[PDB]
DNA sequence: GCCAAGGGGAAAACACCCAAGACACCAGGCACGAG
DNA sequence: CTCGTGCCTGGTGTCTTGGGTGTTTTCCCCTTGGC
């Protein structure tokens, strides 16, 4: 089918060598800027700083969430439950 | 034909219940003599507009239609006494003992007719079954639901309390047939509060609070269960570790006989943030004469808070919250796991709680000792013992050696026993 | 090559209204099954009216202080959740019974051959039989079609 | 004969598997928002 | 400027608990026996 939706998003996938950031950078800045806030003030915050936080972080909550479906999948589910990031953070001994 | 003919065998329905009488069959009307009231009911030939003949529980009955609005049932005719009747009604009254079919398929679909007072269920163009509009009692309105709550008729048999119809959304025309239903049939009938979309996770589901004056009518989506105030033992407020909800738990004595199964409890999850509206259908005298001023008849805020205040005039318990234990982490209560789950352990102020399934109660009084074992999460995190005087021993499992310290601190602030405070 | 066809067909309780049951409980203003018509008669507002079990989705029974609630659910838009088939009904606008409750003290009134609530507990114990016993012989032919004979 | 100890039987408390269903999630669609 | 975020709806599907197994353990019945 040539037809637009299966064109493009089918050749998406393979268009998409690029590494696009999933969370949107601005509401991301944002955030960054306001939890930086949270911790000090006068905070410049340089866009590679921000853009090395977002990437980290979207890579780290996607590996978070390979645990997590491990953790549903454990458990003989699909949906994950908020206790499947618990188990994992607890497991993964990442908690503060 | 006789003049007049007279039955005792046949039988009236009114307001949700079923009444013999001595029939009277005459040139001038219907004069029937009520056995349960004694009371003689004469309906005219004047006054009527039609005559059915069909089932009903006594095998067959004689449905009466009157100019008036009224429309009658009759019953405990027999089917092969159809001449008698008929020779008769065809003769002083000008009419005929239809035939308006009940409709045997006993399918549940079907159409609603107005028809006066006698509002008609019909598949197709035969009624299953029809009601007497002025039966209604209590009547309340839901998304794509109509309720119908008769006349709590106690002087009745095995009765038909309350009937709900689902009338889904009309496609043809865009205005509501719920409400347009529901006034039609108000527009006939003889009309304490809901808290509506309750998440309850102890029995586990939605249910509808039904406030009652002695009971909650905790409705369902198939089960329902009224617990009368008097068996909750106590009320408590547990905050959820996740500082977002909240778990509000009743002690039940007796628990809910859920089929087999039986809860000691009832335990709610709210959101901190689920806000509400509630209505008391009481006056506000009465409104303020139970609840000293410190609730008003229509209130708005969050379920949790509210509900808690509501229940706790209902049942006169106190709200039970836990004392100054938050965990290292925060929380009013601790990550652990009791038999083959995972919930919660409050520590309160006054005893210990495990929320959610298999949810379980303890009191410092009931505890004879406890320990903090050498736990499952570092050799330094612990898992807690406890055995009740009665023997009944309980132990919550794997706990961080963070939440150690405090529990330490806790107990020691209790003074309960511990098996190691010995060494 | 080309798709699969189907075919359905409507719970009918009786033929016509004189092949109903007359059984004790109807005149009594008892809740009945008849169970070789897979069918509960019921007084509706004194009227004996059947229902086939297939329509009953399932029941539910309360003790209200003084008197025992049967609750009957039945198969109804909304209330028929889960299946795909949303809609079951062959005339899925029309308006539907979604539930009947009766209440009958839980106490033998005088003169009766049976407790207002035994007649509930009783019709609440074989519904769920007869309708069980249903719901088997139709879970037999979904599982039963679509096998060549050995 | 009165009074007591022992083996055994039927059962209870537990960790685990199989079935049902309801809510709560994504999918679908019309609309507002700010990158 | 208009794609992205969101309020609303229906459905599912999929997570929860009920029904159930049989294993590890206790309290109880049965009967013989000793002072």
């Amino acid at each position: 089918r040539y037809r637009p939706g299966t064109v493009a998003l089918r050749e998406i996938r393979r268009y998409q060598k690029s590494t696009e950031l999933l969370i949107r950078k601005l509401p991301f800045q944002r955030l960054v800027r306001e939890i930086a806030q949270d911790f000090k003030t006068d905070l410049r915050f340089q866009s590679s700083a921000v853009m090395a936080l977002q990437e980290a972080s979207e890579a780290y909550l996607v590996g978070l969430f390979e645990d997590t479906n491990l953790a549903a999948i454990h458990a003989k589910r699909v949906t994950i439950m908020p206790k499947d990031i618990q188990l994992a953070r607890r497991i993964r001994g990442e908690r503060a | 034909m006789a003049e007049t003919l007279e039955f005792n065998d046949v039988y009236q329905e009114v307001k949700g219940s079923m009444n013999d009488g001595r029939l009277r069959l005459s040139r001038q009307g219907i004069i029937f003599k009520n056995s349960k009231t004694g009371k003689v009911d004469n309906i005219q030939a004047g006054e009527l507009t039609e005559g059915i003949w069909r089932r009903v529980a006594l095998g067959h009955g004689l449905k009466l239609l009157t100019k008036n609005g009224h429309v009658y049932k009759y019953d405990g005719f027999r089917e092969s006494e159809f001449e008698k009747l008929s020779d008769f009604f065809k003769t002083h009254y000008r009419l005929e003992l239809m035939e308006k079919d009940l409709c045997v398929k006993g399918w549940n679909w079907g159409t609603v007719k107005f028809g006066g007072q006698l509002l008609s269920f019909d598949i197709g163009d035969q009624p299953v079954f029809e009601i007497p509009l002025s039966n209604v009692s209590q009547c309340t309105t839901g998304k794509n639901e109509v309720t119908l709550e008769f006349h709590q008729n106690d002087d009745a048999e095995v009765s038909l309390m309350e009937v709900r119809f689902y009338v889904p959304p009309t496609q043809e025309d865009g205005v509501d047939p719920v409400e347009a239903f529901a006034q039609n049939v108000l527009s006939k009938a003889d009309v304490i509060c809901i808290f509506r979309e309750l998440q309850c996770l102890t029995p586990r589901g939605r249910y509808d609070i039904r406030i009652y004056p002695t009971f909650l009518h905790l409705h369902g989506k198939t089960f329902d269960y009224k617990i009368p105030y008097t068996t909750v033992l106590r009320l408590f407020l547990l905050p959820h570790k996740d500082q977002r909800q909240m778990f509000f738990v009743i002690s039940l004595d007796p628990p809910i006989k859920q089929g087999q199964t039986r809860y000691h409890f009832l335990i709610l999850l709210f959101s901190k943030d689920e806000d509400i509206s509630l209505t008391l259908n009481m006056n506000e005298e009465e409104v303020e004469k139970r609840f000293e001023g410190r609730l008003t008849k229509n209130m708005s805020g969050s379920l949790y808070e509210m509900v808690s205040r509501v229940m706790k005039a209902l049942v006169n318990r106190k709200i039970t919250v836990p004392g100054n234990f938050q965990g290292h982490s925060g929380a009013q209560c601790i990550t652990c796991s009791y038999k083959a789950s995972s919930g919660l352990l409050y520590p309160l102020e006054r005893g210990f709680i495990y929320v959610h399934k298999p949810p379980v109660h303890i009191r410092f009084d009931e505890i004879s000792f406890v320990n903090f074992a050498r736990g499952t999460t570092t050799t330094r995190s612990f898992d807690f013992e406890i055995e009740t005087k009665q023997g009944t021993q309980y132990t919550f499992s794997s706990i961080e050696r963070e939440e150690y310290g405090k529990l330490f601190d806790f107990v020691n602030a209790k003074k309960l026993n511990i098996k190691n405070r010995g060494l | 090559e080309q798709q699969i066809q189907k075919a359905r067909k409507s719970n009918v309780s009786y033929k016509n209204p004189s092949l109903m049951p007359k059984e004790p409980h109807i005149r009594e203003m008892k809740i009945y099954i008849d169970k070789k018509y897979e069918t509960v008669i019921m007084p509706v507002f004194g009227i004996a009216t059947p229902f086939h079990i297939a329509t009953i989705k399932n029941i539910s029974m309360s003790v209200e202080g003084d008197y025992t609630y049967l609750r009957i659910n039945f198969y109804c838009p909304g209330s028929a959740l889960g299946r795909n088939e949303g809609n079951i009904f062959p005339n899925p606008e029309a308006t539907f019974v979604k539930e009947i409750t009766y209440r009958a003290s839980n106490i033998k009134a005088p003169g009766e051959q049976t407790v207002p609530a035994l007649n509930l507990q009783n019709a609440f114990r074989i519904i769920k039989e007869v309708q069980k016993r249903y719901k088997t012989r139709e879970a037999e032919e979904k599982e039963k079609e679509g096998i060549v004979k050995q």
